[PDB]
């Protein structure tokens, strides 16, 4: 799971070494930044449902065309997986906030979602417009601190560069 | 391998749940730990060749059948071996008391050593007699009780550090 | 030259990735522990020759045998060769201590050292010996604050386990 | 590779001196610049797509023989070895600007660059206007001034910092 | 087991090739120069504690300093073994005189000795002493033959430039 | 591998012992013999061909199943596969035979082959027919007693040495 | 060029090795052994043309089918070539004597010679012919020495089993 | 690599000659002083520490510049890297001189090591002082006039040898 610590540890690993000054000095960084992103972590983690209901009503919005016959949204069932992706998206947001890199979303979501998308005729736009509305959405200092918006709104412009 | 966050995002995950607020608080006491975790790492790597010299010389000292012929340190060869595996282990007990998971002890040196020293003829009592030993050579340094030997920290309780690097200590006996 | 910056950003080259957040906060612990590694290194670099020479001092007073015909002592250039040598270790020392990790210890002292020394019969005991005094001979907080005790007696350690 | 302090570091050792007074303070600057610095990375990476389409889009909008046949962007094929190289360069250049010293973007990304180029046909003219707006939209971003997107920050001057990744691009713009 | 013979068949079988003249020619001066390594092989073997005494003797005559608390010789268990070491390193000079060639001393002793002694503080100096000592004690022809000398010296020339 | 000494001196290194004077006076007689297995081993190398086309060319006539159809001898391929199975497993009896110690036929030949065998389909008692074959082509080669070509040497006893190579080729034999 | 100190030599290059007491000890052989294949050499070297000419006669005798039209002795020129190959092969068996291994004739007249005699229809079995006949001629002590016999014949042994 | 012989050899058969008498005697004389060769040989290797050292240790006596900041020999690194150098050449000199050839010395060590100094930056007129006090170093050993050790060997003249040794040591000294 790619992460300060993990990194660390592993460049370490690949040279024989025990750990040294850089190693113990990039923990300490985690350290310093975990106060804000366990804030942004905690804050969605409380709010998942109204975001990721917003994010999909704004894919949607954005992009009707999609309800017709032979489209991606032309059942309800398949709404429904739409928001559910969504959802799959936030909380795997949500432990990357955690851990502190974007290691859950790399292995998670990133990896095969190309291929399942061009397969499965899911157009990587609306996720990206699901993302971009909510990175936009987000408030200062209604829905959470400055760093925490920081942090959140990170992880999602990652997540919307992993799919142009 | 994991930390102790990916290791909480990991069981958060077999349940397809956002990060409890429980967890979050368990975490933000590890975080609260951060810096005598680092002291903890900090005295065992600046003493590692005591800790394992300490060790293989006293695995040697309790039973010299080891360095007679045909036991397992018998040459310079297989003697240099051990302490190899030795300084291995403790690197690796070191990484997992830095990454408070023992997912890198087990996946990158435990995972077929039991069978690797069944093959080779290493003694597995004695391997694990030396492993107890770095255990206390460590967790003296952690808890600053060590003879020869102090290092200023600051007064605090770091009994619960002790015992994590003592269970990996443990965890390493029981593979073999 | 090995250090938080260089390792992470050599992680993520190895990659092909951009920095992300894990790299970020990496360098944030730069930022934290800088200020006492940069003061034990101050420190260092304001009284070098005063280091330097109770070390070597040390030294002979534990090896008195080394100033036999010989021996790597048995003449002036040699004990002052001697004392350049420790000089040039802590040298490297305060390097180690401002870039943040054991880079420049680790290329520019540990690398050729174990066969340079087999070769010009120079006793590694004698190297362990200096700088085990230098380190039990700090003194908190007459010689500098605590965290920067544990940044200097740690480059110290380091360079010691360097000739186990 | 180096960074800020190795540089510092290296410069000493030339003159086998310990780090100046002077040099310390420059280094404690940096230090104290360190947030706005990782700030000024995050504007670059978080909009890399933006920049890297934009100035290949721009490089192609300006001289279409590029997409006429026998132009370097002809193909499918060549077209994305382009954006490849786009990324790539903007990657080094991120990597400069969150090291503070040149080092690895001329180590690792220039070095031979010209001749490779040289070799294969890839116009040097065009490669650099490419390189130069993407010099625009990264200044752009660091200093907050993009039109199409805003990035929260903290009121500040983060000229030098839109300086030295100017300077990083014109090293790539000058490299062939 | 490094040798004429062994050199000789495992360039063959690397080549897939029979013996050949070459090979033929080897073995035949294996038999040469038997007649005086066996001539040292059988001297030593019939007097090798007096050897094994004189050079541990001499070694901590030339280190007195090695008595000293913290130091190699600083129990009667540590010294006995340091005369044991020495032994140890005769007797495979035996083998090695036997065999032709260097091999026992090889694996046998040289292979993990550097780091060995850099662990348990053993200087690689005294055991020079204690070769270098008997090399030049050796007395021809009282103790043995020109050519056996021969032999017998260039083992300990051997193992001693193994050390440096 | 290890040789006639080498063998003496792992013997004597499991005692802890230099080297005996009994095993010193065997080493001077092997020393003393050292010319007649030079011509031994001349003998055997000097009709390598003969021995291996004999020894296969037999192996089939004896069973001339094995060149029907399904037969491991059968295509072209397969029978050149036989040959230079016999041809190798006479090179590792030559490499033992100089050597003095079956080490090498051991170590490098035989381990495993019988599982090799199994796997392919080749059929144990025809490789052992064949080796049996070279076993008695190579023991009349060393006592000069084959019928269609003699080999000038000195009057005098080569049994010892007959025996040592029917006792590597009985080895191969049993390996499978 | 194969030969004891050749072979002896660069399987120590291949080691990192100096010379040691196996590589004299191989040169040792190659001074006993020198004295009877220089015989051999300078009885083959003074008698060259006569031996060449009962071998090539000796073939085709023994193929007289040879000489057909079609075969490789329709022509004088031919058969003065098919001489002159076999001076080729004795002069390199002079070289594998005076070297003392078999270098000569593997590079110089094995290693193509397969290939090169498919091709030009040049049956395996003639030259085997002239180097049987021209083995089997060999006479001692009238034509040399016994060791030197030995020498010869066996140079003679390892071409005919190179075109077997 | 050739020989002593393979290089009489290699000149007959470029006039398609077989080896003329001369030659052989030639060859008898090179056969007669084989045992002054190998205590030669042995007179180096037996001391090849101190002839490495001595010659380094002398390089840097006569220009301590290589040891100030920016000389070849400033770190650790470079000063084994040296030692490393200096050991290698000696190495194949030893080979020459065993060989009779300096075939391998030219073929293994010398080709190509002009233009890697050149390339590394590596100060040729110094390795040659180094080359040089080899050379010194090594004729003293082999004519048993070295000033701290004797070997004993009994009573001729070795200058035919010593002269081939420092010839090698030209070649070297040649190739930069
Ligand atoms: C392991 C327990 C030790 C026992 C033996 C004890 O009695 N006191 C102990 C350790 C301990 N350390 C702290 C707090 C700090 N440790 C620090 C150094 C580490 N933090 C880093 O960033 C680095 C590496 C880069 C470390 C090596 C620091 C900086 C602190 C905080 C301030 C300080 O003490 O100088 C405590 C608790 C004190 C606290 O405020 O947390 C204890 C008990
Ligand atoms: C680049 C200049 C920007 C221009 C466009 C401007 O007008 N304001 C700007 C940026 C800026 N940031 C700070 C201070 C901080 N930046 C922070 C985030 C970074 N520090 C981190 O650890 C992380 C990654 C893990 C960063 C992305 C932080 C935390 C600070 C300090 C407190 C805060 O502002 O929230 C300043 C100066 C303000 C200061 O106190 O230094 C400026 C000008
Ligand atoms: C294997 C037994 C043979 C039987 C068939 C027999 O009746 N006579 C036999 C062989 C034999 N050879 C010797 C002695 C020598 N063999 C020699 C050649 C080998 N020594 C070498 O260096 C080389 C290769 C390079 C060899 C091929 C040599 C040189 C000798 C010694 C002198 C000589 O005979 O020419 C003996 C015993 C005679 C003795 O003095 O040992 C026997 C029985
Ligand atoms: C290099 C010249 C030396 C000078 C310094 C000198 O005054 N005497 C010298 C050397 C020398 N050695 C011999 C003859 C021998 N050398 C022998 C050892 C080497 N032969 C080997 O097989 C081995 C390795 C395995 C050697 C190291 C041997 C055995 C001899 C022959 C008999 C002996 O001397 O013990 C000579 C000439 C004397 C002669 O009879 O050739 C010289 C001058
Ligand atoms: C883009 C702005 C350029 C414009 C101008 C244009 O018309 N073509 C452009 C770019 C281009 N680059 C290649 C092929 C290569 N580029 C290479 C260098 C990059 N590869 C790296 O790893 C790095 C970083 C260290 C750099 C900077 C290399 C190497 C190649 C060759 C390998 C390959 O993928 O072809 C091409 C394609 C030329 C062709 O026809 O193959 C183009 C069009
Ligand atoms: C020693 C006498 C020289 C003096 C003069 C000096 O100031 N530096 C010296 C030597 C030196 N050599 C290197 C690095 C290399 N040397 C190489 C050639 C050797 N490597 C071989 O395998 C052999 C035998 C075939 C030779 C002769 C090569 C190759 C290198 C490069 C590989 C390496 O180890 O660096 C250096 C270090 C230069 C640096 O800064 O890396 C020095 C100082
Ligand atoms: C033979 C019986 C004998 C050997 C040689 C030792 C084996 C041994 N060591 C134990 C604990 C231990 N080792 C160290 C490191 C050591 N102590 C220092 O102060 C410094 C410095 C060093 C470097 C030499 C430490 C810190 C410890 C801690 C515990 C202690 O009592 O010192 C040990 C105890 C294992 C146990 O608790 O069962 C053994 C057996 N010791 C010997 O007696
Ligand atoms: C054809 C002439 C044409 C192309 C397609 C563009 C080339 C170009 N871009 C320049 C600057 C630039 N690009 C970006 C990223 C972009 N702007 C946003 O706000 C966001 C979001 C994106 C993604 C599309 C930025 C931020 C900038 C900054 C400067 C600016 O004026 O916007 C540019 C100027 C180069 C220069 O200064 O010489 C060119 C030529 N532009 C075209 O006109
Ligand atoms: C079919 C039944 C048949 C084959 C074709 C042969 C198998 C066989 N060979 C035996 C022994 C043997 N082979 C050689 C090599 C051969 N003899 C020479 O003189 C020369 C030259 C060559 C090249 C062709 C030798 C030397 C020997 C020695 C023993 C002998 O009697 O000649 C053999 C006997 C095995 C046994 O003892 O049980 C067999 C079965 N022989 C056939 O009959
Ligand atoms: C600085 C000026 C200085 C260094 C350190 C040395 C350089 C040097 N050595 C020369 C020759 C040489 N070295 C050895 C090996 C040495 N001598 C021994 O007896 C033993 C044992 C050793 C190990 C230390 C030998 C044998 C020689 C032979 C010649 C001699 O005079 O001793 C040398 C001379 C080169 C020349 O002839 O131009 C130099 C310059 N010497 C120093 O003075
Ligand atoms: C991590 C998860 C996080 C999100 C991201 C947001 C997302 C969010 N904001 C909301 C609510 C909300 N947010 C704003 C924005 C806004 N208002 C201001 O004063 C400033 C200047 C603006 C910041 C740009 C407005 C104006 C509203 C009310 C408008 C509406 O809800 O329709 C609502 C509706 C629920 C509610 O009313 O509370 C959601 C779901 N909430 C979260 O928990
Ligand atoms: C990074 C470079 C750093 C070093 C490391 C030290 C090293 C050092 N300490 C000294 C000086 C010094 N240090 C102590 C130790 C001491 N005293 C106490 O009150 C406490 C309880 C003890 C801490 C263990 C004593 C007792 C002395 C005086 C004794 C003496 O100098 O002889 C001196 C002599 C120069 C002087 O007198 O100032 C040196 C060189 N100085 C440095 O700049
Ligand atoms: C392979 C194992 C081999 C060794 C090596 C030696 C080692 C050796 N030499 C001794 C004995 C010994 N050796 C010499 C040397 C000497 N005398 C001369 O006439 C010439 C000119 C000198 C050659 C340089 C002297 C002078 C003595 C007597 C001095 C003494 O023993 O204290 C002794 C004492 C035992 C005894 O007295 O016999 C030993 C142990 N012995 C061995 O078996
Ligand atoms: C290395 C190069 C070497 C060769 C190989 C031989 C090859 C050879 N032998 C010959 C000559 C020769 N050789 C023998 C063999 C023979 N006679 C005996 O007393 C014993 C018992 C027999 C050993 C088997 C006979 C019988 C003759 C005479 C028959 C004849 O020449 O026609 C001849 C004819 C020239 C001459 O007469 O001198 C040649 C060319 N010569 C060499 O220089």
């Amino acid at each position: 799971m790619k992460s300060v610590i993990t990194t660390t540890i592993s460049a370490a690993d690949a040279a024989g070494r025990f750990p040294s000054s850089s190693d113990l000095e990039s923990v300490q960084g985690n350290i310093q930044r975990a106060a804000s992103r366990l804030e942004a972590a905690e804050k969605l983690a409380g709010n998942h449902e109204a975001v990721v209901k917003e994010a999909g009503d704004a894919c949607f919005a954005k992009y009707s065309y999609l309800k017709n016959p032979g489209e991606a949204g032309d059942s309800q069932e398949k709404i429904n997986k739409c928001y559910r992706d969504i959802d799959h998206y936030m909380r795997l947001i949500n432990y990357s906030l955690v851990v502190g890199g974007t290691g859950p979303l790399d292995e998670w979501c990133i990896a095969g979602a190309r291929e399942v998308y061009r397969t499965l005729n899911l157009p990587s736009s609306s996720y990206v417009a699901a993302f971009v509305f909510t990175r936009d959405r987000l408030c200062v200092p209604r829905d959470m601190s400055a760093q925490a918006g920081v942090e959140y709104g990170a992880a999602l412009d990652y997540v919307i560069n992993s799919l142009c | 391998m994991l930390d102790a966050f990916s290791r909480v995002v990991v069981n958060s995950d077999s349940k397809a749940a956002y990060v409890g607020g429980s967890d979050l608080q368990a975490l933000k006491t590890f975080i609260a730990d951060g810096n005598k975790r680092l002291d903890a790492v900090n005295s065992i790597v600046s003493n590692a060749s005591c800790i394992v010299s300490d060790a293989v010389s006293g695995m040697i000292c309790e039973n010299p059948g080891l360095i007679a012929p045909g036991g397992n340190c018998y040459t310079n060869r297989r003697m240099a071996a051990c302490l190899r595996d030795g300084e291995i282990i403790l690197r690796y007990t070191s990484y997992a008391l830095l990454a408070g998971d023992s997912s890198v002890l087990e996946d990158r040196c435990l995972n077929g050593l039991k069978e690797t020293y069944i093959a080779l003829g290493v003694p597995t009592n004695s391997s694990v007699r030396a492993v107890s030993i770095m255990k206390s050579a460590a967790v003296a340094f952690i808890s600053n009780t060590a003879s020869q030997r102090k290092m200023a920290t600051t007064d605090g309780d770091c009994s619960a550090l002790s015992s994590e690097v003592a269970s990996y200590c443990d965890k390493v006996a029981a593979a073999i």
